[PDB]
């Protein structure tokens, strides 16, 4: 409960307003935020019907021991032209500094700003205080449906409410204008997929190897490695996801891998930085792609298929066995300004 | 405290009490002159009185020549020493063949160059004189107290004058006697080194390890021989073989062989010197008398200058050479001739044949053949106070366990022992005597201050290094990890969804080792079994997480009772249950008599299923029992009379409202006595849990719901009827999750929206239409809203409810239960669409089946062979109005308790449990009538207990096809579970619960069995259990360190060493206005001539005991101060029910815990090896090969070099990662010497390399000398610490003994005591040292 107070001093004169927002363990448990106290926070928000990007602030979140208990936080919350909007994603991003952790946390302005409503000369000591009480609100997130609480803290402004500023004609619905990140990443995903099957058409509807790995002789293997192709095209169209290898590749001013689970066996692990290698394509180079721990097991184990995404916007779909094929993610110059103001 | 600690203790107090004696300044003075003014001057000037004092020598020491030491080394005076950089000899040894007639290949010429160095040593020493003494020293003197003043001043230079040139002469003697002790290996070592017999093969790998079995057996059998020799019969003819061992040894190979520097008086040659202490050379000369005690050697040193044909080389070159005219007049004036041993003996005599004999006093002793010197130079030790190098204290380490079990065909040998033969009788302490002989218990809780701290209870710290052992592990079968929520209520729709097709079965790491037994799991042919059994209070498993590689994660095991078999096994369970019973003074009210009937019940094969549709109507109701009290008082009397057996034993509810709410004769007295017994019996068993949980309370939190896991209201009962979710919510600081389907239950202001109360009948007979119009309109496979009855919490208890179903119930039905689930709309359209309840024209109290056509309540009243009245079955159906929907499942989440707070992964946190809402569990229904409960019933597998195949393969006939197609899963412990109904490693149950349920006898004793299992193993529990003396389920070894002043005996060769003595230098260094002081210095080099060993030391006589042998553990909180525990208020309640002005038996030994499995064997206890469980000798494999010698100490495909037949005796602290290995492989720690990594691979090296670097270098970290807390040691000056279990790897067991009467027999006869009692054990001490040990007034030697 000191994390608000201490926010209000150093965030608050960056900020037009301060969300000061108490995430409880239910939260905690489905998002799964491990409490250490090196964890360093980091928001900014994405703008809808503007160019959307703002910067990024760090903000300090304190557990709270115990009438609530949880994290303690405080979302800074952008006043442009002098009105919020109704529709305004505020991201959070969760992350250690030395291990291998990212986290991405997402609340819409509706849930906070509706939750906000109801002679030696003397110089001045202004320490940090927790003599404001709290009142605690109920809010429910939109993106996972899991409660959390918010502060309003006591200080033309009885007078009026706080302002919003709603969209107008002609307008998405806003059941697609909230989620305006997974109708855009996921139809990226699903034209990229119908590269991956126009590659079998040239072809012949052939697989052909890439790799080097010999395969057992048994007739039952054969087309079980065809299933993992089907399997991977099953998923490769159902993500929709924040964290994919291609918005790493995009916004990347190096190869970037995100190896997948098939059949739900594994949950994924998206965005893995291929350091030290080039993928030109040539021969020469599937052997710095090999000396990766993952790939040896993508491709002489079952049930996990790998993507590998160049810099170039061109991704390989690794099979089990060494099978590939090239496909190309298409990001036209409108897109590249949409991902790298929004995520980069 | 600073009187004594300073040397010289019996001067200092002497000197110090002149401040009491002194009273005018010329006390003790004498008068000598007197100073007038003139010649009278008058009676009133003022007269001066000259004083003079008394002073005393510095008491001299004999010069270094005629010392017999220098018997050992050739003494040559090097004048210019400090101008040396190096020096050199260069051996060329050319070697013979043998010229032989088989097909082998011939040998050619071979040499070896072999070069030696100088090493150079620095004496310093320093003098003061004062400056009042310096001024009068060049003064003008003319009168006769000025010639007094004088001398006074002339005799204090020299004084000071004296002192350094003693202090050098002792320094000479001390310098050369620690170059002979660096090169002085010891016997044990060097016996066996010393016979070519041995390495005539080249040292292999078999050579040395019967070399090493050679170091181990010489330091046991022949050490402190002269203290083994005054208790044998033989005496001096053992000492004097052993002593012509010492002699013969070493090898006298030296350049000045045929060099005569010391003779006898008679001719002979002296041929060592045998020095000792006092305290062994007055005994050596009883044994061995004097036979000469005169010799003859040089009297002066030979000088060696660099004169005019060196001086040019040595100025122009910067080389010199020693004998430059030999150099030259055989180079260019006989370049041919060959070297010979005669016309060279007189070049190789550096002068030591030309100087002056003289008479040398020195007491000689004839030992066979050879004349050796024998000395003792503490003489001059023990006037500067300093001390004597050959008092090395030698420390050796020791180990003892506690708390075993032994195994099932137990035995015994003797015919004295009486009162402890009791199977059921365990101890739980180890009886150690003292070095005073104070027989003193090693219990539990003396060994609290290390148990109960937080680098015992983490796994962070243990699957980080068992990330590092196995990086890249295969993530298999995901099977039991994780639950999968699905917005399910239709229980058989996810029953049928996973029992479909499913042809193959998995089986977790945890369901296959709850089946091996204790002794298959230590086989070499299981790695994978044993390779997790890494920490004793966790349970370890495969995580598919990161990428497409695995990694380790860990969840706690929170009972006794889910340690497996192997670890804790049936016949200790019971035995640590029996002394559940004896403490709390608990009387059994279940008889054998009653578990005969309810064992009866369950295995029954015509059971009635018609008490299931009476258990399903009542669904745990206090009203809808009452209206139906006429009815079930005859389903128990036809059930009773018709069959010896008693029904509605399914639930709680149903046994509890029988015994109280009759009291009458309905049921017959015979019959009604027995389930009085039942809730006898759970009232006895928490009226015993609550004498040993105790009255005392943490914080809010009392101690109660935190010493075992049945009083812990957190654990649900598996059955719930009522609101038990949000009651648990409003006095929990463990914060829960109920998960009702989809939707999380997190607060109880939210109650309405997620569980829905039905209260009354009598109350809701208005709004009961309403509750009808909820069974059609609603769909109940999405509706996410629980119906339970409100509870009154002056009603029930939650803990008779789990005292019963996971306590009496699986025993006494030996695990055959599974959840049966009920169709509530299904049942009643059987009862109230009959036709003679719907039609009011048949009379009332008539019988049933004569009215009632071919339906299924022909066919269920067929089977419990009722016959009933109309208005019987006409108030069963009136249940059917305030009766629940479908039986749901909840998941209750929570967090672990304070003290089980440390986990792997973020999840790891939370322990879970799934409460089947208004379902009950069920025995085998009969196959007589599986087609009517095929048309009612649906089995819901959710719990280990409860989760049984024979019994759920006949309420579905899918899953009776699933048991019969393959035939693995027809046990309770591999059967597989939904992973929408349960996940095992993130629950409270967790399969070895399941397992020891099914191999019960049924026994009394073995329901006081289950509540000892259920006991909480976290570290506020082992307080609880070391009060009252309990078992908690680990045996743990103790290691000790011991130290023992040795007096030894060195013996070192004739003319081996060869010693270059500089000349003392006086360097000013400092000028003050009081005093000026000077520095000495003096630089000595010596070589070693020979080429093998020259000098052997041997432990002779041990002259006490420093260390006392007694209990003392080393608390974990001073080692590591940062660690806490989460709360503060239970950090500061484990710190204060754990844990000097002067000690009384010696300096305190740290004992450090190694918690080990109960089944460990005895017979590893006796043999000296390490406490890992497996062999550490380096010494044995190839040498510099880093990569073979971590597989010894490491990998388990091999069996370790002890035994043949295991692997390792405990795998919680032999393997990578595990307990033994996390704590103690990174105060003093006696561990370190067995756990560390990088110290044990010093020894991997030649063994020759290993024999220079033993006596010459420190090993790491030994212990310090004369403090309080055995601390460990820095920077070494005078330590002489000599340790051989570092080497060797292996410790020495002491006494050991179960109970106070077994070492009562091992005084009373020694050789015919039983080394294994019953229950009981005794390790008789095998160490190298001996002693008497008097417990009274009789002796064992």
């Amino acid at each position: 409960m000191d994390a608000h107070a201490i926010n209000e001093r150093y965030v608050g004169p960056r900020c037009h307003r301060l969300a000061h927002v108490v995430l409880p363990r239910t939260f905690l448990l489905h998002h799964a935020i491990p409490l250490e106290p090196e964890i360093i926070f980091s928001t900014y928000t994405r703008f809808s019907r503007s160019p959307g990007s703002s910067r990024r602030l760090v903000v300090c979140g304190k557990r709270v021991l115990p009438s609530p208990s949880g994290l303690a936080l405080s979302l800074p919350l952008f006043s442009h032209d002098g009105n919020f909007h109704p529709f305004d994603i505020s991201v959070l991003r969760i992350s250690c500094p030395g291990s291998n952790l990212s986290l991405t946390v997402r609340f819409l302005y509706l849930s906070l700003v509706v939750a906000m409503g109801a002679p030696p000369v003397r110089l001045s000591f202004n320490p940090v205080n927790a003599d404001v009480p709290a009142t605690w609100r109920d809010a429910t997130n939109v993106y996972s449906g899991a409660p959390y609480y918010v502060c309003v803290y006591e200080r033309e402004d009885d007078w009026l409410p706080i302002p919003l500023s709603f969209p107008e004609e002609p307008v998405p619905p806003p059941p697609s204008l909230v989620f305006m990140d997974d109708l855009f990443i996921n139809t990226k995903q699903c034209d990229f997929v119908d590269t991956l099957e126009a590659a079998c058409r040239t072809q012949g509807y052939t697989l052909r190897q890439r790799v080097p790995v010999a395969i057992p002789r048994d007739a039952e293997i054969a087309d079980a490695v065809k299933s993992h192709f089907l399997e991977a095209c099953l998923v490769l169209r159902g993500l929709a996801s924040e964290a994919s290898a291609w918005i790493r590749a995009a916004t990347s001013p190096a190869c970037w891998m995100d190896v997948l689970g098939l059949w739900e066996s594994r949950p994924h692990t998206l965005g893995l930085e291929l350091r030290g290698v080039n993928c030109g394509g040539t021969d020469g180079d599937w052997l710095e792609i090999l000396k990766q721990p993952d790939v040896q097991k993508t491709v002489s184990g079952s049930l996990v298929a790998c993507v590998i995404v160049t810099p170039a916007l061109e991704a390989w779909l690794v099979l089990p066995g060494g099978f590939a094929i090239k496909g190309r993610y298409r990001a036209s110059k409108e897109d590249l300004v949409f991902i790298r103001g929004r995520y980069g | 405290a600073t009187l004594e600690q300073r040397p010289f203790p019996y001067l200092a107090t002497e000197a110090n009490l002149l401040t009491q004696i002194k009273e005018s300044a010329a006390d003790g003075l004498f008068k000598s002159f007197q100073l007038l003014l003139g010649k009278d001057a008058r009676e009133g000037s003022v007269r001066f009185e000259a004083l003079l004092g008394v002073y005393t020598n510095v008491v001299e020491f004999v010069k270094f020549l005629e010392t017999a030491l220098a018997a050992a080394c050739v003494n040559t005076e090097f004048k210019d020493l400090r101008r040396m950089i190096d020096g050199k000899i260069q051996f060329k040894i050319s070697m013979p063949t043998i010229a032989h007639g088989d097909g082998r290949r011939p040998n050619k010429q071979r040499q070896y160059i072999v070069m030696k160095a100088c090493n150079k040593h620095h004496i310093g020493a320093e003098i003061e004189l004062a400056a009042a003494d310096i001024e009068l020293l060049f003064a003008e003197k003319e009168t006769p107290l000025d010639f007094t003043e004088y001398a006074g001043a002339i005799k204090t230079i020299t004084s000071a004058l004296q002192f350094g040139m003693d202090a050098l002469e002792r320094g000479l003697v001390d310098t050369v006697l620690a170059v002979k002790l660096r090169h002085a290996p010891p016997v044990f070592i060097l016996k066996t080194l010393g016979d070519p017999v041995y390495s005539e093969r080249g040292l292999k790998k078999a050579v040395k390890s019967d070399m090493v079995s050679m170091f181990k057996a010489h330091l046991i059998e022949h050490s402190f021989f002269l203290d083994k020799a005054e208790l044998m019969t033989r005496g001096k003819q053992y000492v004097l073989t052993m002593l012509s061992d010492m002699l013969a040894a070493v090898c006298e190979d030296t350049v000045f062989k045929g060099v005569s520097t010391y003779t006898t008086a008679s001719g002979q040659q002296v041929a060592g010197v045998l020095e000792t202490t006092d305290s062994v050379m007055r005994r050596l000369m009883n044994l061995l008398g004097q036979v000469e005690s005169a010799m003859s050697g040089p009297a002066a040193y030979a000088s060696y200058v660099v004169r005019g044909a060196n001086l040019v080389t040595a100025v122009s070159y910067g080389r010199a050479m020693r004998n430059f005219e030999q150099f030259m007049a055989r180079i260019v004036d006989h370049p041919n001739a060959l070297p010979s041993v005669e016309g060279d003996k007189a070049a190789l005599a550096d002068g030591h044949d030309e100087i002056q004999r003289t008479r040398i006093a020195a007491s000689l002793v004839k030992i066979g053949d050879k004349f050796v010197a024998i000395e003792s130079l503490q003489r001059m030790y023990n006037e500067t106070q300093f001390p004597c190098p050959l008092n090395r204290r030698i420390q050796y380490t020791y180990f003892f366990p506690v708390g075993l079990h032994l195994p099932v065909p137990r035995y015994s040998t003797s015919v004295s022992v009486r009162g402890v033969e009791s199977p059921a009788i365990q101890s739980t302490e180890t009886w150690v005597v003292n070095k005073n002989n104070v027989p003193l218990c090693f219990g539990y809780q003396n060994a609290l201050k290390s148990i109960c701290h937080p680098r015992m209870h983490n796994p962070t710290q243990s699957a980080q290094a068992l990330n590092q052992a196995f990086p890249d592990p295969d993530g298999g079968h995901g099977y039991g990890l994780r639950y999968e929520q699905t917005p399910n209520m239709n229980l058989f729709r996810t029953f049928h969804q996973y029992y479909m097709g499913k042809n193959v079965a998995f089986v977790p790491d945890v369901a296959q080792k709850a089946l091996v037994t204790t002794e298959d799991l230590l086989h070499p042919t299981s790695h994978r079994l044993l390779r997790l059994e890494v920490h004793p209070f966790f349970d370890f498993f495969v995580h598919p997480c990161p990428g497409a590689r695995g990694s380790y994660r860990a969840t706690h095991r929170t009972m006794v009772g889910n340690i497996p078999q192997p670890l804790a096994p049936r016949e200790f369970q019971e035995s640590r249950g029996a002394q559940f019973d004896a403490v709390t003074n608990m009387t059994h009210v279940i008889d054998q008599l009653t578990i005969d009937v309810i064992q009866e019940t369950a295995f029954d094969p015509a059971y009635p299923l018609f008490c299931y549709v009476i258990e399903a109507m009542i669904h745990g109701q206090e009203e809808k029992f009452v209206m139906n009290m006429p009815l079930i008082a005859l389903v128990i009397q036809t059930y009773w009379v018709n069959s010896g057996k008693l029904a509605f034993v399914n639930s709680y509810h149903m046994v509890r409202f029988i015994c109280t709410h009759m009291g009458n004769g309905s049921i017959p007295k015979e019959a009604h006595g027995h389930y009085r017994k039942i809730l006898g019996e759970l009232i006895a068993l928490e009226q015993a849990l609550l004498k040993l949980a105790g009255h005392e309370t943490v914080g809010r939190t009392p101690i109660t719901h935190l010493v075992s896991a049945l009083l812990d209201p957190h654990l649900l009962p598996p059955f719930a009827y009522h609101d038990v979710f949000t009651d648990l919510m409003q006095k929990s600081s463990r914060q829960p999750i109920i998960k009702i389907g989809d939707q999380n239950y997190d607060n109880p202001q939210n109650r309405a929206t997620f569980i829905n109360l039905r209260g009354r009948m009598e109350d809701l007979v208005n709004n009961l239409v309403n509750i009808y119009q909820t069974r059609v309109n609603e769909d109940h496979d999405e509706r996410h809203v629980l119906d339970v009855a409100p509870l009154d919490e002056n009603d029930y208890n939650p803990v008779l409810e789990k005292l019963f179903y996971y306590v009496l119930m699986p025993v006494c039905s030996n695990g055959h239960m599974c959840g049966m689930g009920v169709d509530y709309q299904n049942v009643a359209l059987t009862l109230t669409y009959n036709g003679p309840v719907f039609a009011d024209v048949v009379n009332a109290q008539d019988d049933i089946l004569l009215h009632l056509e071919n339906g299924t309540l022909k066919d269920i009243l067929q089977a419990g062979d009722i016959r009933p009245t109309v208005d019987m079955i006409r108030v069963l159906c009136t249940s059917f109005l305030t009766c629940p929907f479908v039986t749901q499942a909840a998941r209750v989440i929570t967090k672990r308790d304070p003290a089980q707070s440390f986990a792997t992964h973020e999840y790891g946190k939370d322990v879970a449990q799934t409460v089947l809402v208004n379902g009950f569990g069920a025995f085998a229904v009969a196959d007589r009538s599986r087609e009517a409960a095929e048309t009612m019933f649906y089995p819901v597998p959710f719990n280990k207990l409860y989760a049984d195949p024979l019994v759920a393969a006949t309420l579905h006939p899918l899953l009776a096809n699933y048991v019969t197609r393959l035939p693995n899963q027809r046990n309770a412990v591999v059967f597989n579970v939904p992973s929408n109904l349960m996940a095992e490693y993130e629950e409270w149950h967790k399969s070895p619960v399941a397992a020891y349920a099914a191999s019960c006898q049924a026994t009394p004793g073995a329901i006081s069995a289950m509540v000892s299992m259920h006991q909480k193993l976290s570290a506020p529990s082992f307080i609880c259990q070391a009060k009252h003396r309990m078992h908690p389920g680990f045996a743990m070894t103790v290691v000790r360190t011991d130290e023992v002043l040795a007096e030894h005996i060195l013996y070192c060769s004739r003319a081996s060493t060869s010693m270059f003595v500089g000349l003392p230098s006086v360097v000013r260094r400092e000028v003050r206005s009081d005093a000026v002081t000077f520095e000495i210095t003096h630089e000595i080099a010596s070589l070693h001539t020979a080429l093998g060993y020259s000098s052997v030391i041997a432990p002779a006589h041990v002259a006490a005991i420093t260390t006392d042998m007694g209990v003392h553990c080393q608390d974990l909180f001073m080692i590591f101060p940062g660690d806490a525990y989460q709360d503060r208020q239970l950090h500061d309640y484990i710190k204060m029910k754990a844990g000097l002005p002067g000690l009384s038996h010696g300096q305190l030994a740290t004992c450090e815990i190694i918690p080990t499995p109960v089944t460990s064997d005895v017979a590893y206890f006796q043999t000296p090896s390490n406490p890992r469980g497996r062999a550490a000798c380096v010494v044995s494999c190839d040498a510099y090969s880093n990569e073979s010698a971590e597989r010894l100490l490491y990998d388990h495909s091999i069996p370790d070099p002890a035994y043949e037949c295991r692997s390792t005796n405990n795998p919680w602290a032999s393997q990578r990662g595990s307990l033994g290995d996390v704590l103690y492989n990174i105060m003093y720690s006696p561990c370190r010497q067995f756990f560390h990594k990088e110290d044990i691979m010093r020894y991997n090296r030649g063994l020759y390399t290993l024999v220079n670097e033993y006596s010459a270098r420190l090993a790491g970290a030994p212990a310090t000398s004369t403090t309080d807390l055995q601390y460990v040691v820095v920077n070494g000056t005078d330590v002489f610490l000599d340790q051989p279990c570092h080497m060797l790897q292996e410790a020495y067991p002491t006494l050991a003994a179960s109970h106070r009467v077994m070492l009562d027999e091992y005084m009373s006869n020694k050789q015919t005591h039983a080394p294994v009692h019953m229950g009981q054990y005794l390790i008789e001490e095998v160490a190298p040292m001996k002693r008497l040990l008097k417990l009274g007034n009789k002796v064992v030697y």
